[PDB]
């Protein structure tokens, strides 16, 4: 029943185009200017959108954006003379979100993360003292404003904390409110309790309650009746500077149990009574009230791009609204038309920094589509308005009962982002309120109403009802089978009689996320392996011919078709044309439907996104079939990496600690082999001596280095370049014909292929060319990579490894059929890790391969019987091994274990390994780094750090503690001084190294001397002494700085 | 307070104070070395004990001058058991009347930043009123630890280096 | 051989009560070879000598 | 800085083989001591003989230099 | 031997300050003093003559180059030119010289107003704030009581108080005289002169020794910074600035990629623009509130300069965030001393992933070739040219950027017996650095041994390492005496052994040496010796874990044996063979040993012979 996967992030800007943007214009529309003679509407409810420029593929093969241009009709209406100017004004330039769920910003993907958030209304806590009795607080939290904290004392007081200033008592705020005593006192259930306040703080009336508001808000000025009254109506009225939002006023409504309407989203006098009311009744234990759980789902939102647009738009619109009545209060005459009264620089710049330069919009990961789908599915802690990482906590990183079904418990990241980042589940979806729901079957009788439709349900919801899980097996019909059965009751599991079951969940894997729903036998499998898994089956390549699983699970083809780079036909009809970049389908009786392939363009991790064809000429095709496929399927399914030979057994210490060995198939016959596009760019600037040229007239450089130039100073497509190779040519106008200085582009060190793209962009061509620039040239170089020494390799249930040896085939261990294998993998690695999931699929590949077939095996499939993996893969490997006809496929004796031989000598192992079909993969990242000598930094004069800039490794405190332990003092000494900032010393050593003389002693470092500048520009005398050798002489101040 | 406890029990079980500060000292030391062992077995941990002795000498050698005699010790002021110990002894050699003092348990910060080198405690905690108080104090440091020679760029007095 | 060396570096730690003491000699003594030499490798041949003295 | 200081040497050797006087020119009409160029004229009087009289040997020993024996390693500092 | 020998920290007075910066030119005329707050010059890219990076006061621009173009070239050494008055020299000056800023008004240094422990407060016996108060202007403070009545000495005087002072001084019937009010950091700078410390000592003394608790206490620590004062022979009128130093250019660089600026840069130009308007407004005698918002202006400007946030509001950038003040550059984990002087990024240093490399020794490593060709540059460039026909440094260097094939074999001959450093990322014990000795291998891998994964907690998954190679002759002896793999052992924390073998050896071994029932083909027969066993065994005349019997004469060590002799036979003769469970002793009657079979398994002999080859050996 699975819906759409990325459907968390088409709502949110589907909402964003049909109702956010409008609520926002006509939310500041009627801007008035100070005299009150001229008023500006905004129809903002007949925004008309501009259909967008050039084209996706144009933007993005221009490295421009993909967006519309917003015109809004306006009316400036004179307040006397009544003429009124109609008219289309221009606002902004909206990016559009594609087909697959993504902006296209620059020329490159970008999604919007999704923000896990705390719901705005009213939250009650109750803290214990050291010493004293529980006091219980309520902290009052909108969509956007101040928040309103209430605090009961120990003496049983009650005070409010405006923002974060000093308490002060309730009666206050509630006279300066204009409320009299016995509306307040009759709203209260409990009045003593508050009338012990007013005993305690005097009654204050509306006139003073005003200026003891405004005195303590703003000390140091007299206190002025009016001048508190507005304080208040700026601080929690004002509709511009205080909003509930739409959930706001639903969860003030929810708990406190108030009526108020859903179109008012400001604070009023019934709210801050009935959330006083609560908290007495909290205090005094009166039944019907709790304390609140802020981890709760219930009490958490997703905001998604249509929001955090709403909000971008916001500040926008509010920055123009500034500049609009400055620019028409000044005007002395009314020659001004709403073309020349709106400025749309501050709303074309908030959105542009919302969606280039936020940290809510991210670079897209696009490694295959697993990882593309994740990312749009992401559901984060942290951005403006969440988490940091120094602040959030223990807590905030756990599995809270109520992420059941909404929030995957084991995808997520090592590291830092631990627990802050996760994954929305299979099932679930997000309302319009923001909450995460799941859906449910009902039960009736003890009977699974398949029936019926599935009933979606919150945290919240589901914690009066007795819900079962979906593992729970049904017989014919829908009866429930068993005596007791497992639910969920108020976030504890228990169990129960199955007449006593409220809902069921609709699948299995509806508790994790979609990339660990591809892992089969995922409950023999730890959790943390399956983490690892779920991880690393995001990090594989595509490969140069993939290939399905043999054990896939069953979600494959649907994890395939929401990247959209897979082609179905939506005809019953026949193809042809066939191409490698075009299809063309006849619709039986109908028009032709024509689709463009992409080929071999570059994701953003430098992987290829190719599409290829799988039908032939003049062939019967029906609808929903797949027509193409992209670079990480196979035919219609999700295919990350090959099936190949594995026996699980150590080898000669090849296998020691994680290491994996392979054999020389996997490089030969083109397994696990990737094809990876790397972009380069040169710029063409314009310096104050002259300006730069793109010429092959090169300096210091001979012919036999520009073959491969078109006469223009730039390579040539379909050019073979090797490290060091020029790609552009540049020369400066250097200051000292023989001037020119040569600075062309070249390949970087360690890197090869071929040239496949050479895009130039130039003013003169109608380009957005950089400010002081005159010429941008990129070039794409692509190139195939084969499985090496020093890979990662994995596995879908977390068996990570790096290759350290390929054997050639006549070395490895074989069949008793003569067949080599592919791996071996050391099964020391196996049960201390307990994930004995991959020993089920290697074997059940096995099967799959003697059988010609492949198997769609679900997670948690022991629900049929007591050991149904087992007994399914025993059986299955029975039947290939009749079907077959040889014996030696299966024995009996031990099930899983055959005979292997060795390939250097000949003879047997003692006893028979485990081998099978594994499924495995080729993981993405160019480590390789060293420096001997290279850039430095400005200040310290410490060499530059990074690959990219032949950096240096850091020598961090730990390393110079080790060296001290080890009692070293002139390796330390060497490294501290000479090899990274003795300005001088670094020199003599490469000189006395080069003539292979002895190594002179250093001096001071560069880092202690800026250090004693800072420190003297501290206006510290801090200074360098030596010390005086007679007696009757002073110390004398030594200067380094010589 | 185990510590004041000790050292007040000592000082009229024995009557000096000398001998009272090491017996409570020696005691403080022993439970503190213990548990920190202890802890780390529960794990199955095993580090030798020296290790954890160096570093409780580090937090336990130390004494406040409770009321200074003829010495120019201040009350308020920390300073080492064996120093104030000679200048003692030196100070009643003399026939003078000498200082009365009470010891201290520190800890791994309050330790690290009562050392002698301002450039080894600016250089770990609290920079700026490291600083302030150098400055005050008009401190000068002689470089005779690791971290100094290793800010500088000398041979460090340890190892190799060592003479 | 690389094994020779290893032993011939074990048995010059100890009988010298003091690896750095013994480090600073074998550094010196190289330092020398190299220099009367360019008129194996320094300290390797430093450490040949000093194993080969020790009798 | 390597390729300078090997640089200076390797002229200097080139430099020696032309006569003391010779280089002395060279090494005054170029600034390789001072970094300044001098003229003829301050060779004119510092040296004994006269202008007119330097222009000569700087020519005598440019065509000594300028021979394919005793400089060509130079010839790829180009 | 060494040029310093200790370092000294002072309290900094103005006249130091004045010496950092002022440097005399042969014209006569003094610089150091910067007065305009330009940074460079729009057009020319030049810095400006009175700036944040002027050439006269910092330094030229460029190395033996005037600022006009008048004297260019080394050969003007030491020519300070007549134009411009740039002195030609080297640029690096500008990385060292300083230059100061004199301000209209004295300003409060905010470490010793704003601290844990406020000196500027115990000095004047003042509550911090009230000292903050008269700082910033919102007191007066009475710097002289005069004559009045109800006036004391360093009181604070509100505005409305001051004023009906005011009247009271003004009415024509006043005896009253004397009376002086002050408000700013200049009161506080008087206040601070009129302290005299030798008195203020004493009666802190004698005030001291009548004295006890939290006031014993508070005059303690007022004691103890009055002595620290006396001791250094420092006013302590000088935590009041009157001229503040300025940085090296070059420490605040002001780069072009756009020009990247440093944070200093903007605020040094804050505290020049509020000293130029403050010094206009007392120029042109400007309404006494105005000049003194410019006080409190330059006062906030001169603090977020040291400190920023540390008193006010926090000064942010172009984007709200924070600008490094002089304070942040110190400290933290990103300040200079852990960030560049406790730990740096070296040169002569790889990094890259580790497999297994089963057939290394202990002391062997095996370094990639790219990775090789790259540390040992210098001394491939040294080979080449001494033992080859290369003649200069760039044919050595374009000869290995070609790839010569020459290139690998002086590499291989170089790094022969030269010991490299391995470390792991977190290094958590001295075992996380160890020397090994390269061998090149064909990868991008770096190949460890098996037995030093345990100390480096590293395993074959994606686990990276560090090389560094030392350079000088000390360097390698170090690296080959101390740090050796070979010699790390034992645990230096618990000096139990370290290298032991694990895993896949522990596994092996333990198949090796363990009893199987189910397969024993040729159990019971006897054997010379360990090599006639093993022999026997690897032709396959008898199972690896048969119970066979050897003859082996020596100490045998057999868990699950009893010293109580199972069978004792005397044969017809003085000789009894006593058999054990494991062993059978044939001893003769009243005397020694003859022979001893052990019962053992081919395995069990395998690896005791194992052993004793290694141990002979
Ligand atoms: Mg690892
Ligand atoms: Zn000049």
């Amino acid at each position: 029943h699975l819906p759409d996967l990325v459907a968390i992030q088409r709502n949110s800007f589907r909402w964003f185009l049909e109702e956010g943007l409008i609520e926002e214009l006509e939310s500041f529309s009627p801007i008035t200017d100070y005299t009150g003679k001229l008023e500006l509407h905004f129809l903002g409810k007949q925004y008309k959108l501009k259909r967008p420029k050039y084209d996706v593929d144009e933007a993005k093969r221009r490295d421009g954006t993909y967006s519309v241009q917003m015109y809004v009709p306006t009316r400036l209406i004179n307040k006397e003379t009544g003429e009124i100017k109609e008219q289309e004004v221009f606002i902004g330039d909206l990016p559009l979100m594609t087909d697959r769920g993504t902006f296209i910003i620059n020329g490159a993907e970008r999604v919007i993360v999704n923000q896990i958030v705390r719901s705005p209304g009213v939250y009650y806590k109750s803290e214990r003292d050291k010493n004293g009795r529980l006091t219980h607080n309520a902290s009052l939290i909108p969509n956007r404003g101040a928040w309103l904290k209430f605090e009961t004392d120990k003496n049983g007081l009650v005070w409010v904390r405006i923002d974060k200033t000093r308490k002060l008592s309730a009666q206050v705020l509630l006279k300066a409110l204009g409320l009299s005593d016995n509306e307040i006192y009759d709203k209260l259930r409990h009045p003593e309790y508050y009338q012990k306040t007013i005993d305690k703080e005097g009654q204050f009336s509306e006139d003073e309650a005003l200026m003891e508001l405004y005195r303590k808000l703003r000390p140091g000025e007299p206190p002025t009746v009016s001048g508190g009254q507005q304080l208040l109506e700026s601080r929690f009225f004002d509709p511009k500077r205080y909003d509930l939002g739409r959930v706001g006023r639903y969860k003030l409504n929810k708990k406190l149990g108030l009526n108020v309407a859903d179109t008012v989203r400001t604070l009023t006098s019934e709210d801050i009574l009935a959330a006083i009311d609560y908290l007495i009744n909290l205090e005094l234990d009166l039944g019907g009230c709790e304390v609140d759980d802020i981890d709760h789902l219930g009490n958490r939102r997703v905001r998604s791009v249509g929001e955090l647009l709403q909000n971008q738009v916001r500040v926008g619109l509010n920055r123009l609204e500034r500049i609009i009545r400055e620019r028409m209060t000044v005007s002395d005459s009314d020659s001004l038309s709403p073309a020349s009264l709106v400025n749309p620089k501050p709303l074309v710049a908030a959105i542009k920094e919302f969606f280039g330069s936020s940290q809510l919009s991210q670079f897209m990961d696009q490694t295959n589509p697993l990882a593309e789908l994740t990312h749009k599915r992401r559901l984060s802690a942290l951005g403006p308005g969440g988490l940091t990482r120094e602040r959030a906590g223990f807590a905030v990183r756990d599995i809270h009962p109520s992420h059941y079904g909404r929030i995957c418990p084991i995808e997520t990241p090592e590291g830092p982002n631990a627990g802050l980042i996760g994954s929305l589940a299979t099932h679930a979806r997000v309302n319009d309120y923001g909450f995460i729901e799941t859906p449910f079957w009902r039960v009736e009788e003890g009977r699974v109403r398949k029936d019926l439709a599935p009933v979606y349900m919150t945290a919240d919801q589901e914690d009066d009802l007795r819900v079962a899980p979906g593992d729970v097996a049904t017989d014919d019909a829908g009866y429930i089978l068993g005596t007791t059965i497992p639910v969920r009751y108020r976030q504890d599991f228990t169990t129960t009689t199955p007449e006593r079951v409220d809902y069921v969940a609709l699948s299995p894997v509806q508790i994790i996320s979609v990339a660990t729903s591809l892992i089969p036998f995922l409950e023999h499998d730890d959790a943390n392996r399956a983490l690892m898994g779920s991880n690393m089956q995001r990090q594989a390549v595509p490969l140069l011919r993939p290939e399905r699983p043999l054990v896939g699970t069953g979600l494959e083809p649907q994890a395939a078709r929401d990247s959209g780079m897979v082609i179905t036909s939506p005809v019953d009809g026949t193809i042809s044309y066939v191409d490698a970049t075009h299809i063309e389908v006849t619709a039986d009786t109908g028009e032709k439907y024509g689709y463009a392939l992409q080929k071999y363009q570059r994701s953003n991790q430098d992987t290829c996104l190719n599409q290829r064809p799988i039908v032939f000429e003049g062939d019967r095709v029906q609808r929903g079939q797949v027509i193409a496929d992209g670079s990480a399927t196979e035919k219609g399914e999700l295919a990350l990496g090959q099936n190949i030979l594995v026996a699980y057994m150590p080898w000669e210490g090849y296998n020691y600690e994680d290491a994996i060995l392979i054999s020389e198939r996997l490089v030969y016959d083109d397994v696990y082999t990737s094809i990876h596009i790397e972009k380069f760019e040169i710029e063409a600037r314009q310096t104050k001596l002259g300006p730069e040229e793109i010429t092959r007239e090169i300096p210091n450089v001979g012919e036999d280095a520009l073959r491969q130039l078109d006469e223009n100073g730039i390579i040539r497509v379909g050019a073979w370049v090797e490290s060091g190779d020029i790609l552009v040519g540049k020369v400066t106008p250097k200051g000292e014909a023989r001037d020119v200085r040569d600075n062309s582009l070249r390949v970087p060190n360690g890197e090869k292929g071929r040239v496949v793209d050479v895009r130039l962009f130039t003013r003169e061509q109608g380009d957005e060319l950089p400010p002081g620039a005159n010429m941008v040239v990129r070039v794409y170089v692509a190139q195939k990579r084969k499985i090496q020494v020093g890979d990662k390799m994995a596995g879908r249930h977390g068996n990570k490894g790096i290759i350290s040896r390929i054997l050639p085939c006549e070395d490895m261990p074989y069949l008793p059929d003569g067949t080599p294998l592919d791996i071996v993998l050391n099964p020391l690695g196996v049960p201390s890790r307990m994930n004995v999931g991959q020993v089920f699929e290697c074997m059940l590949g096995w099967a799959g391969q003697l059988l010609d077939a492949r198997f769609k095996v679900t997670p948690f499939d022991e629900m049929y019987g007591a050991e149904a993996s087992r007994l399914t893969v025993n059986a299955k490997l029975s039947e290939a091994r009749e079907q077959t006809g040889q014996p030696w496929v299966f024995s009996d004796d031990e099930p899983g274990k055959i005979q292997v031989y060795d390939g250097r000598t000949g003879e047997p192992f003692d006893r028979p390994v485990t081998v099978g079909r594994a499924y495995m993969l080729k993981l993405v990242h160019d480590k390789i780094h060293a420096r001997s000598t290279g850039p430095y930094s400005l200040v310290t004069q410490q060499p530059l750090g990074g690959k990219a800039q032949q950096g240096g490794q850091r020598f961090g405190e730990m390393e110079v503690w080790a060296l001290e332990a080890y009692g070293a003092a002139y390796i330390l000494q060497e490294l501290l001084t000479v090899k990274s900032d003795d300005m001088q010393g670094r020199n003599e050593a490469l000189n006395a190294i080069v003539k292979g003389k002895a190594i002179p002693r250093p001096g001071t470092p560069e880092s202690f001397k800026v250090l004693m500048r800072e420190l003297q520009s501290l206006c510290l005398d801090i200074a360098v002494y030596k010390a005086s050798t007679e007696d009757y002489e002073e110390d004398k101040e030594v200067d380094l700085m010589a | 307070d185990l510590l004041e406890i000790y050292y007040d029990y000592f000082r009229e079980q024995l009557g000096e104070d000398y001998e009272a500060a090491l017996e409570s000292l020696r005691r403080v030391q022993a439970l503190l070395v213990n548990e920190v062992q202890s802890v780390y077995q529960s794990q199955g941990i095993d580090i030798s004990d020296k290790h954890i002795e160096v570093i409780v000498r580090q937090m336990t050698s130390k004494v406040r001058i409770d009321d200074g005699g003829d010495t120019i010790m201040l009350p308020g002021e920390l300073h080492e058991l064996r120093e104030v110990y000679n200048s003692n002894n030196t100070m009643a050699l003399t026939g003078m009347a000498p200082a009365q003092f009470t010891p201290v348990l520190l800890g791994i910060t309050k330790a690290s930043l009562n050392t002698n080198s301002f450039i080894s405690a600016a250089s770990f905690q609290e920079t700026t009123r490291v600083l302030t108080e150098a400055a005050i104090e008009g401190k000068s440091d002689w470089l005779r630890g690791l971290k100094e020679n290793v800010i500088i760029g000398r041979l460090i007095p340890a190892g190799t280096g060592f003479k | 051989d690389s094994q020779d060396l290893l032993f011939k570096a074990e048995s010059l730690i100890v009988n010298s009560t003091n690896r750095y003491h013994v480090t600073l000699q074998i550094a010196r003594r190289a330092k020398q070879a190299r220099y009367e030499e360019m008129e194996i490798k320094p300290v390797l041949r430093a450490i040949l000598e000093m194993s080969d003295e020790l009798n | 800085e390597v390729a300078k200081n090997l640089l200076r040497e390797d002229l200097e050797g080139v430099l020696s083989t032309l006569s003391p006087r010779e280089r002395d020119v060279l090494r005054l009409r170029y600034g390789l001591d001072d970094g300044r160029m001098k003229t003829l004229e301050e060779i004119g009087q510092l040296f004994n003989v006269t202008r007119e009289r330097i222009r000569q040997i700087e020519a005598k020993a440019l065509r000594k230099l300028r021979h394919p024996n005793r400089n060509s390693i130079l010839k790829e500092y180009i | 031997e060494q040029r310093f020998d200790y370092v000294k920290i002072a309290l900094a007075s103005p006249e130091r300050i004045r010496q950092w910066g002022e440097r005399t030119l042969p014209n006569g005329q003094v610089v150091g003093e910067v007065t305009k707050p330009e940074t460079i010059n729009y057009r020319t890219l030049k810095p400006e003559m009175d700036g944040l990076f002027c050439e006269k006061i910092f330094g030229p621009a460029k190395d033996w180059e005037c600022h006009c173009g008048k004297y260019k070239r080394v050969r003007h050494r030491g020519i300070v030119c007549e134009r411009c008055g740039v002195e030609v020299t080297e640029s690096r000056v500008r990385r060292h010289r300083m230059g100061f800023i004199k301000l209209a008004a004295p300003v409060a240094h905010v470490w010793y107003l704003k601290g844990i422990p406020s000196y500027i407060a115990i000095l004047l016996d003042m509550p911090l704030r009230d000292v903050e108060q008269i700082v910033y202007f919102n007191s007066y403070v009475v710097l002289n009581p005069g004559n009045h009545s109800e006036l004391q000495y360093k009181q604070l005087l509100n505005e409305d108080q001051w004023m009906e002072i005011e009247d009271q001084i003004y009415a024509e019937e006043s005896d009253l005289e004397g009376i002086e009010v002050g408000i700013g950091a200049e009161a506080l700078q008087q206040l601070l002169q009129d302290l005299n410390l030798n008195e203020e000592s004493e009666k802190l003394r004698q005030e001291i020794a009548e004295s006890k608790g939290q006031k014993r206490a508070k005059l303690i620590k007022r004691l103890r910074v009055i002595d620290n004062f006396i001791g250094t022979e420092s006013r302590p009128e000088w935590m009041v600035l009157n001229v503040i130093p300025v940085i090296p250019p070059d420490l605040r660089p002001m780069v072009q990629l756009r020009f990247a600026t440093s944070d200093l840069n903007d605020l040094y130009r804050r505290v020049i623009n509020r000293n130029n308007r403050l010094a206009r407004l007392q120029e042109i005698l400007a309404p006494e509130i105005i000049v003194r918002n410019e006080k409190r202006m330059l006062q906030e400007a001169v603090d977020a300069l040291i400190d920023n946030g540390r008193r006010g509001r926090t000064v942010v950038g172009a984007n709200n965030r924070p600008l490094k003040s002089l304070s942040d550059i110190i400290e933290g984990k990103q300040g200079r001393f852990r960030q560049n002087l406790l730990g740096k990024r070296v040169d002569y240093s790889g990094r890259s992933v580790i497999v297994v490399g089963p057939n290394l020794k202990i002391h062997q490593c095996g370094l990639p070739r790219e990775m090789a060709i790259e540390l040992f540059q210098p001394f491939v460039i040294h080979r080449l040219i001494k033992n080859h026909s290369i003649n200069n440094i760039k044919q050595a260097k374009k000869l290995i950027q070609k790839n010569d094939p020459l290139i690998w074999d002086v590499l291989e001959e170089v790094i022969e017996g030269h010991p490299v450093m391995l470390n792991r990322a977190p290094t958590l014990h001295r075992l996380g650095i160890q020397a090994f000795e390269p061998i090149l291998v064909e990868g991008r891998a770096i190949q460890l041994h098996p037995l030093v994964c345990p100390a480096f907690n590293a395993d074959f998954d994606g686990d990276q390492m560090a090389v560094h190679v030392p350079l000088s002759i000390e360097a390698q002896a170090e690296a080959r005496m101390l740090m050796l793999a070979s010699g790390n052992i034992l645990s230096p924390a618990t000096g139990q052994p370290i290298v032991t073998p694990s895993q896949d050896m522990v596994l092996g071994c333990y198949y090796l040496t363990a009893e199987n029932p189910g397969a024993q083909k040729g159990a019971g027969r006897y054997f010379a010796n360990l090599e006639d066993a093993i022999r026997a065994f690897e032709q396959g005349s008898v199972d690896l874990h048969a119970w066979v019997w050897v003859r082996f004469d020596g100490e045998v060590e057999s868990e699950g044996e009893s010293d109580e002799p199972e069978s004792v036979v005397a044969a017809d003769d003085g000789t009894v063979t006593k058999t054990y469970r494991f062993r059978r002793i044939r001893e003769t009657e009243d005397g020694q040993r003859l022979s001893q079979y052990v019962k053992t398994t081919p395995g069990r002999i395998l690896f005791n012979n194992t052993v004793q080859t290694a141990l002979i050996h």
